[PDB]
Parts: C-alpha cells; structure tokens; sequence
C-alpha cells in the first residue's frame, strides 16, 4: 500500500495568520488526494477533494493543491473556529488515510 | 509462444524466478511459424512477395525478431556474463538512494525507478569487462 | 442523513454489528458506495471497507480480509457491519460515509485510482467498546 | 559492498510500437497471401499486476483500422478504370424527372389527400408482406434506363449498350430539353476517375486476428468497468494473439460484432464524447435487409481489354428495403439506463428526456443508415425505425415521416465514396440475382451530447472507423525486456 | 561449402565423427557469396532488387541462412550445451524399447527411429536446463 | 558508434590495446538508430517501404550489419576461442621470414604482410579445434 | 478481340539460356546415379553428394 505522512504534526498560528499542512507519500498518487477537517466530538467533513477542488459549503479561506508524492493545504486567514486535526487521504488504491496532524489557535 | 516472463509478474522480485531459456523459445516458436509462412505464400503468389506493403511489413517483423534476439546477446557479450544468470559484475551501484525492497516490489515497478540509472550503467559494466578483458590480454601475450 | 447504530460493549471474541439508516435517500441510489471506518481512542481515520457499491461487490481493507463483513438492505434503507473475532485493539468510533464519485470527464470507472472519489457525507459515530 | 550486477531473464515489458502479423481462416485469396493460418489457440493467462489501457489511442486499433483500409486499397488497384465511360449517355426523359436529376414544368401535379394518415405497420418472419416485398410504403428503386455507345479491344468498332442507373448515380443536363434523351454522365466523373471494385471486395466476410512478433506480447484488460479510458485495470490478462475481428463498414450500427455480450458497454473517448454502445445480446437484436428483383449482370469489354460489369435489368422493381427484428424496444432502454449511470456522464437522470437522433444536416453522408449486403451498399432512410423504437409522438414530422414501422425503406447507390479518409470514388458491379443478407446488430455508434440536465441527444455517428475500437481497443502491445539492475553483494573474485 | 556432414554418412553411429565447426562453415561459405552478388548486381540493376521476384526468392534464401544457423543456436543454448559435444544432460531416455545399434545403424536410420521421441525430449532438456540454471540463480544471490 | 577500433591505430602491436566488446557496440548504435527509422518511415509511407530503390539500398545495409556480426562469431566458433583475447591455439605459425616487430609496427601494417597467410591459416586453425572437439566426443562417450 | 498481344521485344529467345541451381548454406543436393534410374526410383543405391545441380 500507499504510505502518507504528515508534518508538522503540531503546528500553530495567529487567528488571521497563514496556516499550511503538508503531506507526503512513498509512492505517488496521480491527484487522488482529499482533505479532511476533524473537530474533537464529530464525524471529519471533507474540506478539499481530488488534490484542487473545494467541497461545496466549505468557506473561501481554504485552499490546495498537489500532485505525485507532495501536496499542500492551506487557510489564507486562519479562524478560532479552525482548531482541528487536519488529515489526508490518498484514493489511489484502497484508502489508507495519513495521521493527521493539528492546528491550535493563538 | 509460452509467455513465462510475464506469467511470474507480481510475484516481487525475491524468488520472481528468472529463466535463461526465454528468449530462445520465444524466438524459435516466430522462426518455425513465419518460414512456414514463407513457403506457403508462393504456392499462390510467388511474384509479389515483397512489393506489395503485406511483404514489407511482414519483413519489419521477421527483421525485428532477428535484431531483437541479437541485441540481447550482443549487449550480453559486451558485458561477457551472457549465461552467468545474476552476472555477477564489478560496478557499484550508482547511489543508496535506490534501494530495492526484495520482498514487496516487483520487476515491473522496480526497472522503472532505475531507467535513468541504466543509461550511466550500461557504459559502466562495459568498462568493467573490458580492462578485465586487458587484463588477460597481458596474461596470455606474457 | 446518515445515523449509525449498535451496541456500545460487546465481549472478546464476539461479532459486532453496527447498523446505518438513511434518511432522505435509499440504498439503492446509483453511484454511491456505503462506506465504514475506525477511529480507536486516540487514533486517526482507518479505512475498513466498502459495499450501492448498485451491485453486491465490495472492497475491504485487506487487514480485515477474514473479519470484514458489509452487507445492504433495501427493504429497510439500511447498511451494515459484521465484525468477527472481537479484541481490544477493536475499540474505536465507527463511522459511516457515502465516498460518492465526481461524475464527469474525470472519471472513468466507479474504482480506487480511476475516479475522484471523496467521502463528502459522514455520519455521527459509534463508540464500541471491547470489554469483559 | 553492493554492485550492480546483471539479471537477466527478468518478468517485466514497456510499451511497443510495431507492426504486427495478421492470422485467418479465410485464405483463398487475400488470407493466403499476406497472413499466416489461425493456430486456434485463444486461451489466457491472468497476470497480478496493474496497467494502464486506452481504445483510441492505441498500436493494436490503429493497425487494425490502417490494415484493413490498406488491403482494400491493394485489391481494386488493378482494376478497369472507368474513364472511358465518362461520356454523355442517353437517358429516358420520363425516369429522370420523376426521381428529380432533371426538371420539367409539364407536370403540373396537384394532390389532396387526408392529413390524418399516420399509420403503425409492424411486420415479422411468418408474414406475406416480406415474402412479396411489398410492405405498406414502400415505392419502386428509382433505375434510369441509359444508352451509350462503348468501343472495345478491336479499336474500329463499336456497339451500343443498354445500361439501368440507380438515379443516386447520375448527374444529367439541366435546361431546354423539349422532346426526350436527356443527357447524362456518372455521378463522380470530372473531378476524378472512378475504378471499378472488381476482385470480389465486399462479397464474402473478412475476419482476421493479430499476433505479436517474437518477444512481444499482448495485455488485455478483463474488467467489466472498462469504458475505453482506464488509467488503472486491475484485472490484467495476457496472450499472444487477439480476438477474432469482423472488418465491418457501416454507419449509425454496427453489425455482426464479436464483441458481443451479455451486456451493454459504452466506450468513451477520454478527451471527447464520441461513444461506441455495445448492445446487449440478450435481445437477438437483428437487421434483414432485401434487394427484390431477379438482376441480369452483363460483361463489356472496354478498350484496354479489362471488363466492366453493366447492369442492364430494363424492369422496374420495388425499393430495396430493411426490416429490424429482435427486440428493440428493450433494447434501446438499456442503453438509456447505461447512459444515465455510466462515470463520464453528467447529464439527465430521467429517460424520457435521452433521445436517438440522426445527425444533422442535409449531407446523405451522415443521414442515411449505410449497410454492406454482399456487395452492394444501401442506404436506409430510418424515420419509420426511429420513429417506432423510441415510440415517439410523431405528430409534426410531415406526412411521410409521421410512421411507426419496424422497416425502412432505401435505395442502391453504385458509386461509393470510400470510407477512409481519402475521397476515392469506386463503381461496385451489380450482383447477378436476388439479394438478402440476416446480419446480427451488435453495436449502436454515436456522440452522447447534453448542455443541461434535460434533452441528451445520442446522436448517430458515421465515423465507422471508430468501430474497430470496440473489437480490439482493451489491448496493449507491449515489449518484455528481461534484463534487469539491482544493487546485491555477490561480486565476482 | 565443403558438406563433411553428409561425407560421413553410412560410417554407423559409434565412429560416425561429429563435427561441431561444420554450420559455421556453411553459413560463412553462404555468406560471403551472397554479399559478392549483392554488391555485384546495382552495377547494372540498383533499382529493381527487391521489386521483382528474384529479389524476394533471393532475400527468402538469404534470411533461411540467417534464421536457420540461429534456430540451431538458439535451441543449444536453450539446453546450454551448445559447445559440448555430447552435452551430457540429466534427462532419462523415454523407453529401453528405443536402444540404438551403436555399431550397426547410421545416424540417418537413428534419428528416424526418435522423430516422436523428440517432440518431448526437447521441452524436457529445456526444462532440466532450467532448474539448474535456478539453483545457481540462488547461490550467486545468496 | 564510438570507433574505438580505429582510435588506436599507430600505436604499434604490443600495447595496441584490443576490445572485445567493440563489435557488439557498433552493432547495437546501429541497430538501435535503424529500428527507429524502421518505424518512423510509415508515419507518411507505409506501402513503398521495399518497393522502391531506397529500401531495397537501406534493406542491404542492415543485412549487412548482421550478417558480419555472424559472420565474425561463425568464424570465432569454429576456431572455438571467441572470447579469449590471443585464443592460444595450437596451429604453428607458417615460417620465420613473417615475425612482427611487436614494438615498432601497427597492426594496420602488419595484417597486410600475412593476408596470403590467412588463407592457409584459417583453415589450419579449424582444423586444430575439431580434433580437440573429437578428442572430447570420446572422452564424453567413454 | 479476345486479348491484347505484348511484343516480346528483349531479345528473348535469340540466345541460349542455361544455369544451374545452387543449394543455400545447410542444404545440398542429393543426386541419384544409377543406370537403372527410371525417373521414380524408391531405392537408390548410388547417392552422390553436392551443392549445385
Ligand atoms: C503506454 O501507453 C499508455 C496508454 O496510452 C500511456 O498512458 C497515457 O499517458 C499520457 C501521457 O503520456 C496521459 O496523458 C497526459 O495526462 C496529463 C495529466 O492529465 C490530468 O491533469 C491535467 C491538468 O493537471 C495539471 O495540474 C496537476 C496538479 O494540479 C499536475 O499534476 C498535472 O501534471 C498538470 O500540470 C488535466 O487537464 C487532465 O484532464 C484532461 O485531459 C484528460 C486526458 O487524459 C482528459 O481525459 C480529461 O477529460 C481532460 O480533457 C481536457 O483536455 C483535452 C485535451 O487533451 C480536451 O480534448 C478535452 O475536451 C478537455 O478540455 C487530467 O486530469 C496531461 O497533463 C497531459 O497533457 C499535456 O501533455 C500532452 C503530451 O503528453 C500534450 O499533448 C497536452 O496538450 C498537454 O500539454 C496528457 O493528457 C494519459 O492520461 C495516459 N492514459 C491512461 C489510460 O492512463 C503511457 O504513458 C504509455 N507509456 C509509455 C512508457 O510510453
Ligand atoms: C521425400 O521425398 C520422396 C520422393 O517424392 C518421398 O517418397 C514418396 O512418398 C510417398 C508418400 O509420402 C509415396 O507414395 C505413397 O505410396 C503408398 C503405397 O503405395 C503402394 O501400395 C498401394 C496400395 O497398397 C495398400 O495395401 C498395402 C498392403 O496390402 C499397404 O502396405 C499400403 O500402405 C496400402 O494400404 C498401391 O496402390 C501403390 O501403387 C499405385 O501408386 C503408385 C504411386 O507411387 C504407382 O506408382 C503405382 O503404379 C500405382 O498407381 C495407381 O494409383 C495412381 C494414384 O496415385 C494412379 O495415378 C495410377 O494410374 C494407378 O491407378 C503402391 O504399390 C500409397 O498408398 C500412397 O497413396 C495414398 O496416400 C496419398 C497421400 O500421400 C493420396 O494422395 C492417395 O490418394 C492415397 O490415399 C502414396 O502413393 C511414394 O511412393 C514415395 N516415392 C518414392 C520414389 O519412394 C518421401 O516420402 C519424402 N519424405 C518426407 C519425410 O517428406
Ligand atoms: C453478417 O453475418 C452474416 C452471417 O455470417 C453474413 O451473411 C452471410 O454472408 C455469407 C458471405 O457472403 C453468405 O455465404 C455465401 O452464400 C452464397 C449463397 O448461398 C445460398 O444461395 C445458394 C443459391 O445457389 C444456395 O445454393 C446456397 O445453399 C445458399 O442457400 C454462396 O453462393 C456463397 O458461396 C460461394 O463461394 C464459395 C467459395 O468456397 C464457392 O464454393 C461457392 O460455389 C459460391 O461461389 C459463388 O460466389 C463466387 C464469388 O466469389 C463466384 O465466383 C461463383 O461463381 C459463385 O457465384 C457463400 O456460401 C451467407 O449465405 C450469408 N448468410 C446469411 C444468413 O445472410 C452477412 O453478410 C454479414 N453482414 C455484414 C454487413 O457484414
Ligand atoms: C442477460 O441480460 C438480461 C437483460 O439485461 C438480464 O435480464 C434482466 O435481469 C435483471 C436482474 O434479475 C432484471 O431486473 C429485476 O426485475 C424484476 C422485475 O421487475 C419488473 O417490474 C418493474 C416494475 O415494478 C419494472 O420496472 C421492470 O422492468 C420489470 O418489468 C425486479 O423485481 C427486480 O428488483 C430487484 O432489484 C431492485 C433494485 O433495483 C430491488 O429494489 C428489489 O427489491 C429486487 O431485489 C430487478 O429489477 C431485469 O428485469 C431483466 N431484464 C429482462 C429484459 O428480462 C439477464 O439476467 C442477463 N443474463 C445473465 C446470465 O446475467
Ligand atoms: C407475427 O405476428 C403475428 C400477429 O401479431 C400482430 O401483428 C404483428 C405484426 C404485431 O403488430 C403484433 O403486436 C400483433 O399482435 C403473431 O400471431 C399472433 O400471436 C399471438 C401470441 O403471441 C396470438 O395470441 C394471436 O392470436 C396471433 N395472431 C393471429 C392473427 O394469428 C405471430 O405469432 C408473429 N410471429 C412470430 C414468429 O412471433
Ligand atoms: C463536375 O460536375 C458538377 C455538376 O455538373 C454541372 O451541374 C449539373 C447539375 C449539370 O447541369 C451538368 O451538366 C453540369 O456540368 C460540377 O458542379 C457545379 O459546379 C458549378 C461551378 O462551375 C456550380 O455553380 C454548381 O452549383 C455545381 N453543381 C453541382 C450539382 O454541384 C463540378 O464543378 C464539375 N467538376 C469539374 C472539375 O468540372
Ligand atoms: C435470410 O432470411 C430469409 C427469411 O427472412 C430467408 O428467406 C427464406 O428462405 C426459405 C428457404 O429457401 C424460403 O422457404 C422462405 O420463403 C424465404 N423467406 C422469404 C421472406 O422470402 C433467406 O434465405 C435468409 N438468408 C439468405 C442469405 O438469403
Ligand atoms: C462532454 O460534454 C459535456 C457537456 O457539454 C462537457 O461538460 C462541461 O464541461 C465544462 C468544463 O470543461 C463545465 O464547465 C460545464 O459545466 C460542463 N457541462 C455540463 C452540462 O455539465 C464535458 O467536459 C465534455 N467532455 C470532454 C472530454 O470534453
Ligand atoms: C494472484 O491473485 C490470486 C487470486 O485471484 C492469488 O491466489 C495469488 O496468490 C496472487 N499471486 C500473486 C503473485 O500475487
Ligand atoms: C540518487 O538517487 C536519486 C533518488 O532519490 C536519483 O534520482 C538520482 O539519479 C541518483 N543519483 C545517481 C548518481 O544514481
Ligand atoms: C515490506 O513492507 C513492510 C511494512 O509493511 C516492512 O516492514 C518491510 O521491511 C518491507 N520489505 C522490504 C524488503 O523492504
Ligand atoms: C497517445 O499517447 C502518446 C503517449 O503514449 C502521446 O504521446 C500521444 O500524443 C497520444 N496521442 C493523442 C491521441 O494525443
Ligand atoms: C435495349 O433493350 C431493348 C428491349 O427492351 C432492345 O429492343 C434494344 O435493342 C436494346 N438496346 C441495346 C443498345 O442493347
Ligand atoms: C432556353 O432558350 C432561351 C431562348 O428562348 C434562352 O434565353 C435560355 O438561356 C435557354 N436556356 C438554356 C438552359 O439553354
Ligand atoms: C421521342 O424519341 C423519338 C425517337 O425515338 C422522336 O421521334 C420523338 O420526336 C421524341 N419525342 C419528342 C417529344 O420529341
Ligand atoms: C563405401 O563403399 C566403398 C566401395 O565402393 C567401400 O570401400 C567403403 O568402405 C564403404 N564405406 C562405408 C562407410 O560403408
Ligand atoms: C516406447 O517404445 C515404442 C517402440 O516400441 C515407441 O513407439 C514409444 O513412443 C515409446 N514410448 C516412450 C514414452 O518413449
Ligand atoms: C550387429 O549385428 C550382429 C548380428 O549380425 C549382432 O550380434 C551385434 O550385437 C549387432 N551390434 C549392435 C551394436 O547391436
Ligand atoms: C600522434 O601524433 C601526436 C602529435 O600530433 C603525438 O603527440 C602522439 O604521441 C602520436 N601518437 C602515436 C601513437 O604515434
Ligand atoms: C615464407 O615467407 C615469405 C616472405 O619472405 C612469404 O612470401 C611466403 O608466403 C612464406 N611461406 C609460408 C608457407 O608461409
Ligand atoms: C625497432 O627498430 C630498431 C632500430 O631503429 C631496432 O633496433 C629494434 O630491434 C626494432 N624493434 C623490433 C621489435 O624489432
């Protein structure tokens, strides 16, 4: 299978600061890579989907893209509202998920 | 023919079993069907055996087993390890950074991650064989 | 939408199942699979199978090649689980999703690796516990 | 510590490019001459691996669609050329302004019948109405008889012939023509010279299959969720030959597929929406076409000393016709359904707003049904069959064209526009008798083309090459390579 | 060429005297005739050498040299005793009801007496070519 | 290809340097470059590909190429030594009036004083390896 | 009337025509050379070895 990573696992910024995560992986994936946002006590909702399209309902300030083995999200202006655990999932075969990673707010 | 190469595929490389033969067979089941063929066509149209496009492309083909089975021995020879199986050969390899996994990858998707290593390679063992070459070269002159 | 349900202790070396209904929709619609992950305490998201697939084929994750069940019922709007040989290291959320396509000239077959496939819908959660 | 070394006799290929060998079953004329006898042996391996498979973009359908255009082109090169015939003929007045090459006012026809006359007339195998070729609309072939005079191999003399046209091959004079002899040439004579089709082309089945050279092999995908473009098939089987192909021409349908299944699979260009739908087999979906009328063929000796094969009939038979049997109805909803649920499609979910339609235009290139019987090709006006399949409210389709029937009506055109892309005007000798041909229907070849979530437009296709891409198209060529490199400790001395 | 292959004939089999130079003889006698007359006819004809039917019965027999001294080779090597002799491969003999006359018949009478023999004896040598050549594949890995 | 051959020329005999490999390198630079043309000429013209003068020139120079790498393993193996260099047979050298300066004269110059040797030569040195492969047919026999 | 006549204008037939057939490398020719040969011999005693006819 697919190996993904993620880094920083700890990461944190400003509220109306810029926030990215970057993920990785052992082998590549054609674009078949979506974003997810996890709030603590919820289901994660689909934040980004297939590397550059935002999911309808999701606001403005989030962005990405990527392709191959390395690919980017990014918050333009990070909110109080986004503290989350941020994970990406690869698609290209049997969906493995990578570890997730977390923004804290300050 | 018999298709044995490609039959162990996804077997990963460790234990992908490599057989030696293969290429013999693959161009000796072409040769018997295609003189055949040869004989046969003449029985009806001997004249315009290649001046019509049939007999051109069908010459590209014979033409292409023949080149093909040549150029493995030819590159095998300048090497020298054309029966040696694993070969065996004096050049390091180019870097640590491709390394493969004997137990999980595959031929198939290990070849593809060396394709700009063989370029360098191929030169590489040629030049191994051949100051070898020198010297015995010496050794039996003296 | 998507309501899971079961159990909330189930022993070692018991099945678990986990039950989902679907509300506003049905089983049956085309192009959607029914999808389950995990989430141990402490964890992130694993992957654990997959079946509306208008078809009865399924894809599992291979760790779970022998324990992974997933079957539907049109009768009730319903999806579900089956996991056998329960342990400890099976305490986790489980959740449901749709892992619908993006239909289009993207997409090719409803397959990992030749289709944008995204879980845009997700349910609220299980915690199942494996105790004595 | 670790070296290069060299494996050889490594399970690993990449992608070929080559030409390669044709085997059949029909060898006695063009099989044993250019192609090696079909072994027989059609079994499979199954390979764990992953590969990537495209129809339109491929070694194997591009051969196929070049072999078979080339072998054409090497059968009718030598041929009696026409050009001696491309002289003012003499034709009967009446016969040319009744199918319209030539005008006349004298006619003055003025005809009041009732509006309300649209009528279903269905017909099937035990039916009087086929067995007599007279079946409710239909009209008689439209055949100008035409006299000229033709010099042969003894130079100084020469006879007059009588010779019948099909009206879709003539030009004829317009303008001051007050008594009768209007003056006609062949319809695609001036601009180019026109080459009789005389080794038997088109008169028997051609079917062949391709092999790979010597150290080539063939990759198929086996999966069932193969639409043309997969970047990833996970079901790989490899073989050393294809299947069996039938090298069909035709237009909207495709007739007599090997690719025939239990199923119904569409094929989609991965950069377009050119489509090829299989059909389900499961419906015995057939197409019978007829050629009434007892033909007389007669040889003429032009000049050269090659022979051109006149067609002097001097009767009037009925239209030639085609009758669609098999069920069609059902048929048809399949495709809807497959097209709503198919992974390149964003369209209409509801069925009633999918559509079959002929392609625009007035070009009787791409609006009539083209059909190969045995030599002769046809060409179907398929109103009444479209009208009737999709059971359509006709309602405002003009008198003619407001029926529902499962037959059309269609005419014999002898010169033929090839169909490569090359222009090539050939003349198809008459065939001596009566003619039937019961062939199977195995695809449906159109563009699927929406702009909103209401009305699709599964649009009739004539590019008939692409056919070839759905009896081959899950093939890749590929090249087994087996030397490999990888670092070991194993270095000799 | 010199034919000492067919020379020996009717000797018998034991003392029959094996010649293993012999094909590369016959094929370098060929050769070096045929490129003379390659080379020869464009002196008068450059144009029509493949077009008419000369040409392609001439490229037939030329390519039959060609394929033929490398279907020997290839099926040597596919046993791997190609410079051997006897070879003296590990494949059993069919049946004892198939014992030649070493002192009494030909090797023309033999080798018709094997014709259904062969058929099977060659995968078979093949086949113990390969599995020695995967023991080795084994060791010089390991 | 390289023409490593001819790069060492005026070296003289001793320390001239001889590669083996150098045959199978410009077969395979010339196979490779052909095989493209091969498939390239079709883009525009498949059907005159043998029909017409430039095919049936370009048809004898790729025979050619194969034909004289075969010829030069044809005559290696029939001598036997095709891979050892100086081969060390057994045939005498015809007479004491031919004897290189190994120090001062290039092989260029020498070749063409024993071109008349050759003659005899080539036949001799068969001759030496088919009495040693008839010394081992017995030895392998009994 | 029935055909077209071609003159057979290069001089064939005005001089002899005579040539041998040769055998490619690993094939000869066989020759029977007996007194007793009738065209079809299916015992030939005298065979005699060659590469050109
Ligand atoms: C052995 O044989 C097999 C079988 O044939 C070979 O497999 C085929 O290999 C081809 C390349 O050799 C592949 O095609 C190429 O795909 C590239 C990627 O396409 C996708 O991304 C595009 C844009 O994405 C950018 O940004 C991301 C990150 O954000 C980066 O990762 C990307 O690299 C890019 O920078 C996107 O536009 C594509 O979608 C469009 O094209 C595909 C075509 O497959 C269509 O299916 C889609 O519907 C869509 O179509 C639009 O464009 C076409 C024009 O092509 C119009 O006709 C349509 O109407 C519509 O507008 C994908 O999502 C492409 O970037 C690449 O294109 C560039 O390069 C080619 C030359 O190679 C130029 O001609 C182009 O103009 C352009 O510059 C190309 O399409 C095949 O997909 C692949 N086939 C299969 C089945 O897998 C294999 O390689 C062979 N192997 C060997 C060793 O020989
Ligand atoms: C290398 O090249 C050489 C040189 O060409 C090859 O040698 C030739 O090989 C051929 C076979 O491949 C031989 O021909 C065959 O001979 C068979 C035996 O013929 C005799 O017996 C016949 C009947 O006997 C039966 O009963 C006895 C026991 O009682 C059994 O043992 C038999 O097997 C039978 O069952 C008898 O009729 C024959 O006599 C007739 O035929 C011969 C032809 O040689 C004539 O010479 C005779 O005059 C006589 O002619 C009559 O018939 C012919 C029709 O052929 C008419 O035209 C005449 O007017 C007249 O009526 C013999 O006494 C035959 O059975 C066999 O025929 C069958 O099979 C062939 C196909 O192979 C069919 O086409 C037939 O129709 C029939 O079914 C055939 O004739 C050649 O003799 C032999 N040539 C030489 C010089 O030796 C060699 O094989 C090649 N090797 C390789 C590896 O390729
Ligand atoms: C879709 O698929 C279908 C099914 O395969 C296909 O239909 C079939 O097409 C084939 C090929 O054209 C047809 O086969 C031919 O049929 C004719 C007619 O036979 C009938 O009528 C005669 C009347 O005399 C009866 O005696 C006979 O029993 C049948 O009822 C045959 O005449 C053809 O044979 C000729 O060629 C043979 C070669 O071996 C000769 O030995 C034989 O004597 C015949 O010679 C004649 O034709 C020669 C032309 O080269 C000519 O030179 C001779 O002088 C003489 O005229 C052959 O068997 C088959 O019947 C069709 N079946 C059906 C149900 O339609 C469709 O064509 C295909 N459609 C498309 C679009 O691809
Ligand atoms: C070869 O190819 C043929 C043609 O495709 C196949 O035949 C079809 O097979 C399928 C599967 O069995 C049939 O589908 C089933 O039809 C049943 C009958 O429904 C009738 O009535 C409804 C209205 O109520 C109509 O819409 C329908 O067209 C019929 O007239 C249904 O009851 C079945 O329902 C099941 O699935 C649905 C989900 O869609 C569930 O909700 C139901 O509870 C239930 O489980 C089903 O739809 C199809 O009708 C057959 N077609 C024909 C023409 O006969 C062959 O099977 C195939 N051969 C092989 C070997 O595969
Ligand atoms: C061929 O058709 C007849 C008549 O059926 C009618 O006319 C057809 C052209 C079409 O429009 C049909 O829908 C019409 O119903 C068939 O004969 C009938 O068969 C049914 C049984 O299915 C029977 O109840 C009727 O009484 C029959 N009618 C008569 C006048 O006898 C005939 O079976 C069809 N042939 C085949 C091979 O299916
Ligand atoms: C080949 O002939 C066509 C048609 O022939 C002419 O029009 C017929 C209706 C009839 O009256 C014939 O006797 C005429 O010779 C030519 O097509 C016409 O070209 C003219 C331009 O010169 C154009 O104005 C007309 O509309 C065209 N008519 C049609 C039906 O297409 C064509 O140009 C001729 N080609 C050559 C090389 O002469
Ligand atoms: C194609 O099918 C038609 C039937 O639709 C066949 O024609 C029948 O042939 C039989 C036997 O000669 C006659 O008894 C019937 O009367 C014919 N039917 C009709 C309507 O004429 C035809 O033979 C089939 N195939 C070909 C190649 O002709
Ligand atoms: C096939 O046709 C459809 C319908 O026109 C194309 O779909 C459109 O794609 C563009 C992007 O290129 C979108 O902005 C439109 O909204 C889509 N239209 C509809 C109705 O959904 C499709 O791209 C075409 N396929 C290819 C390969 O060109
Ligand atoms: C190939 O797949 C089959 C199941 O279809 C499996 O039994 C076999 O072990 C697999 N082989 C390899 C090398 O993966
Ligand atoms: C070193 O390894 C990288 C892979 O990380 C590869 O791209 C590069 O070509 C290698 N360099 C050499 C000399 O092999
Ligand atoms: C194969 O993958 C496993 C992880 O799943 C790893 O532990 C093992 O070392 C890998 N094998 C090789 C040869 O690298
Ligand atoms: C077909 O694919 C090849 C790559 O294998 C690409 O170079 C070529 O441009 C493609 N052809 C088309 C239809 O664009
Ligand atoms: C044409 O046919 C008629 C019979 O309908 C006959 O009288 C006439 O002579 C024929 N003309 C020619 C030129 O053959
Ligand atoms: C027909 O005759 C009139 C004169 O009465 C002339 O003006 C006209 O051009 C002629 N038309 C044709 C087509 O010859
Ligand atoms: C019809 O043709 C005949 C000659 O066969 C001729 O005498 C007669 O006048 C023509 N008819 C007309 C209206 O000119
Ligand atoms: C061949 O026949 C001759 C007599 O003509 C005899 O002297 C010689 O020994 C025979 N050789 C063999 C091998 O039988
Ligand atoms: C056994 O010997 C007979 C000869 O009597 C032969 O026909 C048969 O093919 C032989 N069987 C095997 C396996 O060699
Ligand atoms: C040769 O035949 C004789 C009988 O004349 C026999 O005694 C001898 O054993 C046979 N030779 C062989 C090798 O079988
Ligand atoms: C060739 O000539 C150069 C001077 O141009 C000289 O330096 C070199 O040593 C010479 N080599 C030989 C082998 O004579
Ligand atoms: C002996 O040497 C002379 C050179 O002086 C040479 O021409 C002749 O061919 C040689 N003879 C032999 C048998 O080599
Ligand atoms: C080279 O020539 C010199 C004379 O200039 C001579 O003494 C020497 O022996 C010659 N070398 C050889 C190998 O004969």
């Amino acid at each position: 299978d697919i190996l993904l990573t993620q880094s920083p696992s700890s990461l944190s910024g400003s509220v109306g600061d810029r926030v990215t995560i970057t993920c990785r992986a052992s082998q590549g994936i054609n674009s078949y890579l979506n974003w997810y946002q996890q709030k603590p006590g919820k289901a994660p909702k689909l934040l980004i989907y297939f590397a550059n399209r935002l999911q309808s309902g999701v606001p403005s300030r989030f962005s990405g893209s990527g392709s191959g083995t390395e690919f980017t999200l990014t918050i333009s202006s990070l909110q109080s509202e986004d503290g989350a655990t941020y994970y990406c999932q690869q698609y290209d075969t049997f969906p493995t998920f990578g570890p997730g990673t977390k923004l804290d707010i300050k | 023919g018999f298709l044995g190469f490609l039959a162990t595929a996804g077997s990963a490389m460790g234990a992908a079993s490599l057989t030696l033969t293969a290429q013999s067979r693959t161009l000796l089941a072409g040769i018997v069907q295609q003189q055949q063929q040869l004989l046969d066509v003449p029985k009806r149209q001997q004249e315009l055996l290649r001046l019509t496009v049939w007999g051109t492309k069908n010459l590209q083909t014979r033409v292409t087993a023949i080149e093909k089975y040549l150029k493995d021995q030819a590159q095998l020879n300048a090497w020298g390890c054309a029966f040696r199986q694993v070969c065996c050969t004096t050049v390091p390899w180019p870097n640590a950074s491709l390394i493969p996994k004997w137990n999980n990858e595959t031929w198939q998707e290990w070849e593809r991650k060396v394709d700009f290593l063989e370029e360098n390679i191929t030169a590489l063992l040629e030049e191994a064989q051949i100051q070898q070459e020198k010297n015995m070269y010496e050794l039996q002159k003296l | 939408q998507l309501q899971e349900s079961g159990p909330g202790v189930v022993r070692p070396s018991q099945t678990l199942s986990l039950t989902c209904a679907v509300s506003g929709d049905t089983v049956s619609s085309c192009c959607f699979f029914w999808t389950w992950i995990r989430q141990p305490p402490g964890k992130g998201l694993e992957w654990i199978g997959n079946i509306s697939y208008d078809n009865d084929n399924t894809n599992y994750n291979p760790s779970l090649k022998t324990r992974i069940s997933i079957s539907k019922d049109m009768s009730k709007n319903q999806f579900s689980l089956k996991l056998n040989s329960l342990t400890a290291t099976d305490t986790a959320i489980y959740y449901c999703a749709r892992e619908s396509p993006s239909r289009g000239n993207f997409c090719y077959a409803y397959l990992y690796g030749n289709c944008p496939l995204h879980f845009d819908l997700w349910g609220q959660g299980v915690l199942v516990t494996v105790s004595s | 510590t670790l070296y290069v070394t060299v494996f050889y006799g490594v399970p690993a290929w990449r992608n070929a490019t080559i030409p390669l060998f044709c085997a059949t079953k029909n060898r006695d004329t063009w099989g044993t001459t250019q192609c090696l006898p079909d072994n027989g042996d059609y079994s499979e391996m199954a390979l764990n691996v992953t590969e990537s498979f495209d129809a339109w973009n491929n070694t194997v359908t591009e051969q196929a669609i070049e072999d078979v255009w080339q072998l054409f082109e090497t059968s009718i090169k030598p041929c009696v050329k026409l050009s001696p015939l491309c002289i003012t003929m003499r034709c009967n007045k009446s016969e040319t302004d009744r199918w319209g090459l030539t005008k006349s006012i004298t006619t003055t026809a003025s005809t009041t019948s009732t509006t309300a006359s649209a009528k279903v007339d269905m017909v099937n195998e035990t039916s009087s109405c086929i067995a007599q070729d007279n079946c409710t609309g239909l009209e008689q072939e439209q055949m100008i008889s035409c006299k000229f005079n033709m010099t042969g191999l003894k130079r100084d003399k020469s006879k007059e012939y009588n010779e019948t046209w099909y009206s879709a091959d003539l030009v004829c004079e317009q303008g001051n023509n007050t008594g009768n002899e209007s003056r006609c040439y062949m319809n695609h004579c001036n601009t180019s010279v026109i080459q009789e089709s005389c080794d038997k082309h088109y008169w028997d089945a051609i079917r062949f299959r391709y092999c790979a050279p010597p150290g080539y092999a063939l990759l198929r995908c086996n999966d069932t969720n193969y639409s043309g473009f997969m970047p990833k098939c996970s079901k790989v089987v490899v073989s050393s030959c294809t299947r069996m192909m039938e090298t069909q021409t035709s237009t909207w349908f495709g007739f007599n597929g090997t690719r025939a299944e239990n199923r119904t699979y569409i094929y989609w260009h991965g950069r377009d929406n050119r489509t090829i739908i299989s059909l389900n087999k499961y419906y015995n979906l057939t197409m019978k076409c007829r050629r009434p009328g007892n033909k007389t063929v007669l040889p003429v000796t032009i000049m050269s000393g090659l022979v051109f094969h006149s067609q002097p009939i001097n009767d009037r038979p009925k239209q030639a016709w085609c009758w669609f049997g098999g069920k069609w109805k059902d048929a048809i909803k399949e495709v809807k359904q497959t097209i709503v649920k198919h992974p390149r499609y964003t369209g209409t979910n509801n069925t009633d707003k999918i559509n079959l339609t002929a392609p625009g235009g007035g070009d009787p290139e791409v609006t009539f049904m083209w059909t190969n019987c045995r030599g002769e090709f046809l060409y179907c006006k398929m109103n009444w069959f479209l009208n009737w399949v999709e059971d359509r409210n006709t309602a405002n389709q003009k008198p003619k064209e407001q029926h529902k029937r499962n037959y059309v009506p269609c005419h014999i055109r002898q010169i033929i526009n090839t169909w490569h892309k090359v222009g090539k005007n050939v003349y198809l000798p008459p065939r001596e008798g009566d003619l039937t041909c019961n062939s199977t229907v195995t695809s449906l070849i159109a563009n699927i083309d929406w702009i909103d979530g209401n009305q699709t437009n599964i649009t009739m296709s004539a590019e008939v090459a692409e056919l070839y891409r759905l009896e081959l198209g899950d093939y890749k060529l590929v090249e087994i390579t087996p030397i490999g490199l990888a670092p070991t400790s194993c270095k000799r001395y």
